[PDB]
RNA sequence: UCUGGUGACUAUAGCAAGGAGGUCACACCUGUUCCCAUGCCGAACACAGAAGUUAAGGUCUUUAGCGACGAUGGUAGCCAACUUACGUUCCGCUAGAGUAGAACGUUGCCAGGC
RNA sequence: CUGGGGCGGUCGCCUCCUAAAAGGUAACGGAGGCGCUCAAAGGUUCCCUAGAAUGGUUGGAAAUCAUUCAUAGAGUGUAA
RNA sequence: UUAUUGGAGGUAGAGCACUGUUUGGACGAGGCCGAAUUCAGACAAACUCCGAAUGCCAAUUAAUU
């Protein structure tokens, strides 16, 4: 269990942090955030 | 010697769990549909004071026609969709009973959609 | 030697006594039984010293009833040490028996022998007790 | 009709209830008066601290 | 040399009822604190996260019976 | 088969039945067919010695007040120390 | 008016028996082409039928054998006093739980055809 | 800290009993836990519901069952 | 502070409907006797189908303060 950060593709701000086992899921995680500034469902992807 | 389950009584069951967060309201009032094995029949009730302003069935005397067991719903449906138009037409929560809502129910259901009824 | 196979909890809050006996106040089983008159502990030792002392003289002629078991255990510092450490160990098994309960209970016998059974069982307990009998009206 | 209640006991001593419950009636001292009317009200808070007061009929 | 091992406790949560039966209520007045559902909420009454019953209409609480043991607190907006 | 009863006035406090039973005197009730809920009175060594004729079960002729019916034992709370009875109930047997 | 449909009241509204149906309507039954289904079986769900059948569910009768609801009268405890202290005692207040007698086979609202 | 000190043992948070039918309440009083886990153990829609004893693996007298009772007796990631 | 009314809550009692403890009857389960379902009767700070008196919160008009 370690921490995860969200990064943005045109964000380009951490303003979305979670967990997640990497032992569990080894792959990268890759979710559909909101960043208010673009203000529109953007597909974040982890670093 | 394994014994049957009544329908009515299972149906019964599922309607009142459905019934803990859904009734009418003079504004909002229930649709409630009740489908036999022979006809179906449906009535606007007002939850909020307990008495009914509407009613339709497929056992009526101006319904009563050889369908194809199926088309007599959507005449039903447009049938208290003029009746109710006279008065209340407007936002109205449908309540389908305890049965499924994919069937005959369905149809009826939707004959009041397109009726103008806006649910 | 009575004393439950298994209890819950080792350590109670000593029951209290005061009040009348709550039930068992009839002879249901035998025809004569000693009935207490006053309030106190029953250990296991005493109940035992008096039912041997009773079959001891009743030479197997009859059923004794014991309508009493320690359910209630406590515990004991041993070697007087400070006070304040914790609760002790274990000690003994007691009942409390309030006025109206019956004791023991006799069948099978002369009515003047479980008088006199009675009377020599009464001398190992320490509360007042009475000969009584079935009562019926 | 009429009552006349007097403080014939100290409050010395007294629970701190009944002590407020004298003041209430009117009685200020030992050996004082206070004439009221009878009404259920009245007999309540006489009845609270009858073992401190004697009432007589007038 | 005897031990002991029986001197931890967690702190005391207030818990129980926080306004009276037929007081007068401002809208998100907390009612109740209780672990589950000890009451169930009536009309005009919310459940929060932690089972906690609040008030959403300003008004006075009647505390009713629900079913045959349940029982239920509602509001009325008639002053 | 005779008891003679005495109708007990309404509203008893605990002095008033501690002192009728000091003496020979048990409260009881009376309730059964044809007839109403009666509270009255009667003798201990009276009732003992009319109630071994019949026993623990038989019909009995009760002189309620000015009036006599067939009523039988229902229940009886009875002290186990100093075997004294202190209440009685007599059901219409009619 | 009737049976139905949908509500309100704490099972006095429950379960058990012993009955009579009824076919207005319900049910039951006949399938698997049709939408739609089984962790598979068209058992259920769904659709089409609906020939036969009251046998079962079932509506109306009867019974308190259960279950629930329980008058009164007593007293267990207790509030406040007084007494001696309280494994109390006595005088006032409120009076339980168990149990007797008993009551109970539900009352109501609204829509329709009838 | 401490029924003198020392020795030992404890030091934060969570649940129950003591606690005297609101809430609160002490002792080196009596019992247990936590220093997380989960990409589904989350969200929404929909549908479902133990123990006894007889075609006997000489049998653990409870295979994954037929349908009675289940009337919930279960089940809940974790202590109450 | 009384009077009047409404409400929240499981203590004293009592009870065995659940959990544990227990006594006498009663339990079969193997080519010879031992794991039981009922009947009756007991116990409980960490048992409850039940349940007071007090106290507590409030509301209203009255009455004293």
């Amino acid at each position: 269990r370690v921490n995860v950060t969200l990064a943005c593709t045109e964000c380009g701000d951490r303003n979305y942090i979670t967990t997640k086992n990497k032992r569990n899921n080894p792959e990268r995680i890759e979710m559909k955030k909101y960043c208010p500034r673009l203000n529109k469902y953007t597909l974040h992807r982890e670093t | 010697m394994i014994s049957k389950i009544d329908k009515n009584k299972v149906r019964l069951k599922r309607h009142a769990r459905v019934r803990t967060n859904l009734s009418g309201t003079a504004e909002k009032p229930r649709l409630n549909v009740y489908r036999s094995n022979k006809h179906i029949y449906a009535q606007i009730i007002d939850d909020n004071k307990g008495v009914t302003l509407a009613q339709a069935s497929s056992k009526d005397s101006d319904i009563a026609t050889t369908a194809t067991k199926v088309e007599l719903a959507t005449k039903v449906g447009e049938a208290i969709a003029k009746k109710a138009a006279d008065k209340g037409i407007k936002e109205i929560v449908f309540d389908r009973g305890g049965y499924l809502y994919h069937g005959r129910v369905k149809a009826l259901a939707e004959a009041a959609r397109e009726s103008g009824l806006e649910f | 030697m009575l004393l439950p196979k298994r209890v819950k909890y080792r350590r109670q809050h000593r029951p209290k006594t005061t009040g009348r006996s709550k039930g068992g106040n009839y002879v249901t089983f035998g025809e004569f039984g000693l009935q207490a008159t006053t309030t106190s502990w029953i250990t296991s030792r005493q109940i035992e010293s008096a039912r041997i002392a009773m079959t001891r003289y009743m030479k197997r002629g009859g059923k004794v009833w014991i309508k009493i078991f320690p359910h209630t255990p406590y515990t004991k510092k041993p070697l007087e040490v400070r006070m304040g450490a914790g609760k002790g160990a274990v000690e003994g098994w007691i009942a409390v028996v309030k006025p109206g309960r019956i004791l023991f209970e006799v069948a099978g016998v002369s009515e003047e022998v479980a008088r006199e059974a009675l009377r020599l069982a009464s001398h190992k307990l320490p509360v007042k007790t009475k000969f009584v009998k079935r009562e019926e009206l | 009709a009429k009552l006349q209640i007097t403080l014939t006991r100290s409050v010395i001593g007294r629970p701190e209830t009944q002590r407020k419950t004298v003041e209430a009636l009117g009685l200020k001292k030992t050996n004082s008066s206070v004439v009221v009317e009878d009404n259920p009200a009245i007999r309540g808070q006489i009845n609270k601290v009858k073992h401190l007061v004697t009432v007589e009929e007038k | 040399v005897s031990s002991t091992k029986n001197g931890r406790d967690s702190e005391s949560k207030r818990l129980g009822a926080k306004r009276a039966d037929g007081q007068f209520v401002t809208g998100g007045s907390i009612l109740y604190r209780q672990r589950g559902t000890k009451i169930y909420p009536g009309e005009n009454v919310g459940r929060g996260g932690d089972d906690t019953l609040f008030a959403k209409i300003d008004g006075v609480v009647k505390f009713e019976r629900k079913g045959r043991d349940k029982k239920q607190v509602s509001v009325y907006a008639v002053a | 088969a005779s008891l003679k009863s005495i109708i007990r006035q309404g509203k008893q406090t605990r002095s008033d039945l501690k002192q009728l039973r000091k003496s020979g005197k048990v409260p009881a009730v009376v309730y059964g067919y044809g007839t109403k809920n009666v509270s009255v009175k009667v003798d201990e060594v009276e009732f003992i010695k009319v109630i071994r004729e019949v026993g623990r079960n038989g019909v009995i002729e009760l002189g309620v007040g000015s009036k006599t019916i067939k009523v039988m034992v229902a229940d009886y709370q009875f002290d186990p120390l100093k075997n004294q009875i202190t209440h009685i109930d007599f059901l219409a047997i009619n």
